[PDB]
């Protein structure tokens, strides 16, 4: 059977897990404490009678946000010691969570790995959350992968990371955090989706009309596209897009396998008046520029190959017909030597509402996940930070002292000069 | 069709166990092996 | 006899369940979701399908068919003026067969 | 007493197949359950081509049923005659190929081929003849394209003498729901140009553009362009199934229609399509269905049959009907427009009569149409292939697998010897 | 099957229409005579509805 493990690193990464298992439970009618009142099989695991457990582990050096996990709605639904708790964190330091106390927490990490990956039938792929700007996230995402690699060959793994952004950021040793941790997913993770903050953020103020968002707001909204990506593993669809369908149809080079994120339809619950969006119209909405989950411009760039993921009832005509109005807009830059890169993935389930969430019911969706070489200068504006503090060796005592050494620094930094190169050149017309 | 398939499917090989014409068995079932016949 | 009937009968059940699920599937239109066409008539030859989604086609061919009526009723009766064929005295009928 | 063996292969074929097997149960009378309800003598004396006999008088069809994925078969099983299918024919993968022609051909196939293949041996060796193998897959796929190749690659060197028709549904332009359909299908027509006897060229677009244009729907689904796909393929086999004034299996369909070992990839159209509105004023006889039968716009391929000349063609009419205008009217379209047939073949069109007619037409005509047009849906997929090979595009999948970056040369030499040939006679 | 005409008799079923015996009725397939007819139509694989 089709079964996915999600692995959840960090502070973003179970506050995000908070929100996006909140929806996987009550898109299969899950109940709180864990009972329902065949498709449940790709996230949740029956256990017992009437008793369903996630497919994912909760591991943070904090503790701070585990016990909130641990105390809140959720108690009943997660395993006891399937969320993986730390007496202390990582401090925004990517030494501290890859040598020194990210060390001791990754062997009882695998421990629950390979007892999840015994307990599914059919696995298909790792859905690895994390943030590169902490140091959890970055020290102990980058060895958990680096241990995955080895432990379990050749399978697929989906990393979705919040990179920091080119404006908001909340920490001074976020570019340091960032560069570090892009090279250990550039040969380990196999599919990259680019998440931002305040490119959300944006997405939040102008689309769902809230003011004031927060973090929780975002990782709801952000919990809708991971659902898209898997809703063809759990509910039958029209053409179905398994995990493995999506890496050899998206990265056409085995190092380029960044690609963006997009949402079509986001009408706030106010904002919807009772209308409903034509195929047509949401396609359009899905590779409008400020409606992407982070802050580049596909103008500069050309979109080297795309994937939609359709829900609801969208018959197959027009999203073929939406596929060709996009192809003939001039804005929408392709690269020369694609000739067709689409996708069409429709699942006939409509995506649902949480109780009290900004977003409003609609009859269908689209997810949008595109490669593009846009994503070069998202890697040289963390390198033009980067070099700055890097001349003047700021920030870097932490690093040193914390059993890392010093030359790797440079080591990192020529395989971003190396990330960014091969991105203009295959790009670049032939 | 319905005659012949009917002669066919109610035919058998030797003419004196025909007596018993005028409890499945266990190769039939071929399965239920401690569940084989009943107790009392 | 209680241990292998309970064991026989756990393997009976989900066979039986799973038939079930599959039948309901089939009887209820879900099964085969990618295959049925739309506005439930056949393709090949014009003729309406047997089920309930024929039946209300042909429900809205008939309201069709009053609606063109009471549209060609009112187009005769103001197109004719009097009550009077002009050329030979005749009455003057809304023409249906 | 003479059959042909149906092979369903991957998303595509399973839900092709599943609806050729609504149309002929229909026609036979076999209803959802199996057992036969049919009210005409003529649908039970030809039962054997298509149905095996079973206990208690029931049918089930010789079809196989292959895939990658479980995910089909969920679907086929649940749907309305969905289970007459035997459920060892239900041959299964776990992987899924996705979208990848190396993954199906090497890798996860080969360990499915001999699974498959004992259930083929079983099927073909259980009768007492067999007049072919019907197989329908897709080309631009991943499931049914490499996985489907292969077996046309070992069942042609086991049963070499036995007919072999193939419904392929090649990438189309308009319409792309994949990145990687050029490098599958010049995989794909490279392995079938010499083991496929004959080929039928399908595709989405001229299906959509019937159901659109001709048939006047709003909303087309693939269930609608599944239902034109299992008309034709119940319109080649009507001689076999039901008797008639000409009758004509399906070597007698391909020893008029390939000139050549090379030139067997023909192009389809079913001719009695008409919207809802225009059948009470339409006089249904056999100057409107063979009017219609040439028409490019009845064609489900994406060659246009203005372009290239008409090598050989064949017309399958169905119904009780004179064979006097059906030959005049295939004589008269040769007359009137002699440009657009080949000069060097005289009687280019072969015609057979069956006085069975579908259900719920009273004619019928299946046309089957050799032509050097065709040589142009080849050259976009060949366009579209050197678009990536060039640039190394996607090809790390590939090679992942096995397959060098060699044979993708072969490959792409023989789509270009493959149209060479085609251009040579159209001049 | 036609459609019957109007005013049908609404005839008797066939066994004790033309009046078979409850014995014959309970052993038909016992008889040796319809024993070796049910063979001949066993061994006749195809050609028995010839
Ligand atoms: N979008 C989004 N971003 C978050 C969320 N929570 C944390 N972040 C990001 O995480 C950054 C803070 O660093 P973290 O990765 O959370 O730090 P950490 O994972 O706890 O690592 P340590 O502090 O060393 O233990 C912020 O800049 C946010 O951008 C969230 O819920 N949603
Ligand atoms: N006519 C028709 N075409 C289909 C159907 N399903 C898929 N396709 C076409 O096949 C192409 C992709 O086929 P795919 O799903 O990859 O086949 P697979 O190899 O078995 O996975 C798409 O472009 C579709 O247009 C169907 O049921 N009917
Ligand atoms: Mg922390």
């Amino acid at each position: 059977m089709r079964e996915v493990i999600s692995i959840h690193i960090g502070q973003a990464g179970i506050q995000v897990g908070n929100a996006c298992w909140e929806l996987y439970c009550l898109e299969h009618g899950i109940q709180p404490d864990g009972q329902m009142p065949d498709a449940f099989n790709t996230f949740f695991s029956e256990t017992g009678a009437g008793k369903h457990v996630p497919r994912c582990i909760f591991l943070d050096l904090e503790p701070t946000v585990v016990d909130e996990v641990r105390t809140g709605t959720y108690r009943q639904l997660f395993h006891p010691e399937q969320l993986i708790s730390g007496k202390e964190d990582a401090a925004n330091n990517f030494a501290r969570g890859h040598y020194t106390i990210g060390k001791e927490i990754v062997d009882l990490a695998l421990d629950r790995i390979r007892k999840l990956a015994d307990n599914c039938t059919g696995l298909q792929g790792f859905l690895v959350f994390n943030a590169v700007g902490g140091g959890t996230g970055s020290g102990l995402g980058s060895l958990l992968l680096e241990r995955l690699s080895v432990d379990y060959g050749k399978k697929s793994k989906l990393g979705f990371t919040v990179y920091p952004s080119p404006q908001v950021s909340t920490a001074v040793v976020e570019p340091y955090n960032s560069v570090l941790s892009t090279h250990s997913l550039l040969e380990h993770t196999d599919v990259a989706v680019m998440l931002d903050n305040e490119a959300i953020y944006d997405i939040c103020r102008r689309s769902l009309d809230i003011e004031r968002p927060t973090y929780t707001n975002l990782n709801r909204l952000i919990a809708q596209v991971i659902s898209s990506l898997t809703a063809s593993l759990r509910f039958d669809g029209a053409l179905n897009v398994d995990i493995t369908e999506f890496q050899t149809n998206l990265v056409p080079y085995p190092r380029i396998h960044f690609m963006l994120s997009s949402y079509a339809p986001i009408i706030s619950a106010e904002k919807a008046y009772h209308e409903q969006l034509s195929v047509a119209e949401i396609t359009n909405a899905a590779f409008e520029p400020a409606s992407m989950m982070v802050k580049c411009d596909p103008r500069h760039g050309k979109y080297m190959a795309c994937c939609l993921m359709y829900r609801g009832d969208v018959v197959p005509k027009d999203v073929n017909a939406s596929v060709a109005t996009i192809k003939t807009k001039r804005t929408i830059q392709f690269v020369d030597w694609c000739p067709t890169g689409f996708k069409c993935g429709i699942n006939y389930q409509p995506p649902t509402v949480v109780p009290g969430g900004d977003l409003a019911k609609v009859q269908r969706a689209v997810c949008m996940i595109s490669n593009s070489t846009a994503i070069g200068e998202i890697f040289s504006r963390l390198d033009h930070k980067f070099d700055l503090m890097y001349a003047k060796r700021a920030f870097v005592h932490w690093y040193v002292g914390e059993g890392m050494e010093e030359g790797e620094f440079s080591e990192a930094r020529e395989d971003l000069a190396a990330l960014e190169k091969d991105f203009e050149e295959v790009g670049a017309e032939s | 069709r319905a005659f012949v398939q009917k002669l066919t499917e109610t035919g058998v090989a030797n003419p004196r166990m025909l007596h018993s014409a005028p409890a499945t068995g266990a190769l039939t079932r071929f399965g239920e092996g401690g569940s084989l016949t009943a107790p009392d | 006899y209680h241990r292998e009937r309970s064991n026989w009968e756990t393997q009976a059940q989900a066979a039986a369940r799973e038939a079930a699920r599959l039948e309901a599937s089939r009887t209820t239109g879900t099964g085969a979701k990618r295959n049925q066409g739309s506005e439930s008539y056949n393709i090949i030859s014009l003729n309406y399908n047997n089920s309930s989604g024929g039946q209300q086609l042909a429900a809205k061919d008939t309201a069709v068919k009053e609606a063109r009526q009471a549209r060609a009723v009112n187009l005769y009766s103001k197109s004719h003026s009097v009550s009077h064929n002009i050329i030979t005295g005749e009455p003057i009928k809304f023409p249906t067969a | 007493m003479r059959e042909i063996v149906h092979i369903q292969g991957g998303q595509c074929g399973n839900q092709i197949g599943a609806k050729f097997w609504e149309v002929v149960s229909d026609e036979h009378g076999i209803d959802p359950t199996g057992t036969y309800h049919g009210d005409s003598d003529l649908q039970l004396e030809r039962i054997n081509v298509y149905f095996n006999e079973a206990t208690g008088g029931r049918y089930v069809p010789r079809a196989i049923l292959m895939d990658l994925e479980p995910g089909t078969m969920d679907s086929v099983r649940s749907g309305p005659y969905g289970q007459i299918f035997r459920p060892d024919n239900f041959v299964f993968g776990q992987t899924g190929a996705g979208n990848n022609w190396a993954k199906g051909h090497y890798t996860e196939g080969a360990e499915l081929i001999d699974s498959v293949l004992d259930v083929v041996r079983k099927e073909a060796e259980s009768c007492d003849c067999l007049q072919g193998f019907q197989v329908c897959h897709s080309l631009g796929g991943g499931t049914g394209s490499g996985m489907g190749t292969l077996l046309i690659s070992k069942i042609r060197e086991e049963y070499p003498d036995r007919m072999m028709l193939t419904f392929s549904v090649v990438p189309s332009p308009k319409v792309s729901d994949t990145v990687v359909e050029p490098y599958n299908a010049t995989l794909s027509v490279h392995q079938l140009v010499e083991n496929a006897d004959e080929c039928m060229v399908l595709d989405n677009e001229a299906l959509y553009d019937i159901c659109f244009r001709t048939l006047k729907l709003t909303t087309p689904t693939f269930g609608d362009l599944n239902h034109l796909i299992s008309a034709v393929m119940s319109g080649i086999t009507c001689c076999l199934r039901f008797p008639g004034q000409l009758n004509a299996d399906l070597r007698k369909l391909a020893v008029n229609l390939i000139p050549f070992p090379r030139l067997h990839f023909f192009m389809v159209g079913f001719t009695p399509l008409t919207s809802r509105g225009s059948q009470q004023y339409r006089a249904l006889t056999v100057p409107e269905l063979t009017q219609q039968m040439w028409d490019a716009k009845n064609m489900m391929c994406a060659a246009d049959p203005r372009h290239g000349r008409y090598l050989t063609a064949s017309a399958l009419f169905r119904g009780r009907m004179s064979t006097k205008e059906v030959d005049e009217q295939m004589l008269n379209v040769q007359n009137k427009n002699s440009s657009y047939f080949v000069e060097w073949i005289p009687n280019n069109v072969k015609s057979s009569v069956c006085d069975i007619p579908p259900k719920g037409l009273k004619m019928s005509a299946t046309f089957i149409g050799n032509s050097t047009a065709i040589q142009e849906m080849f050259k976009r997929v060949s366009e579209q292939f050197t678009a990536m090979f060039r640039r190394k595009a996607f090809l790390h999948w590939y090679t992942g697998e096995g397959m060098d970056e060699m044979e993708f040369t072969e490959a792409e030499s023989n789509m270009n010897d493959l149209v060479s040939e085609y251009q040579q006679y159209q001049d | 099957q036609p459609q019957q005409p109007d005013g049908a008799p609404a005839t008797v079923p066939l066994a004790q229409s033309l009046g078979l015996t409850q014995d014959e009725v309970a052993g038909a397939l016992s008889h040796p005579m319809v024993h070796e007819l049910a063979r001949s139509l066993y061994g006749k694989a195809s050609g028995a509805t010839s």
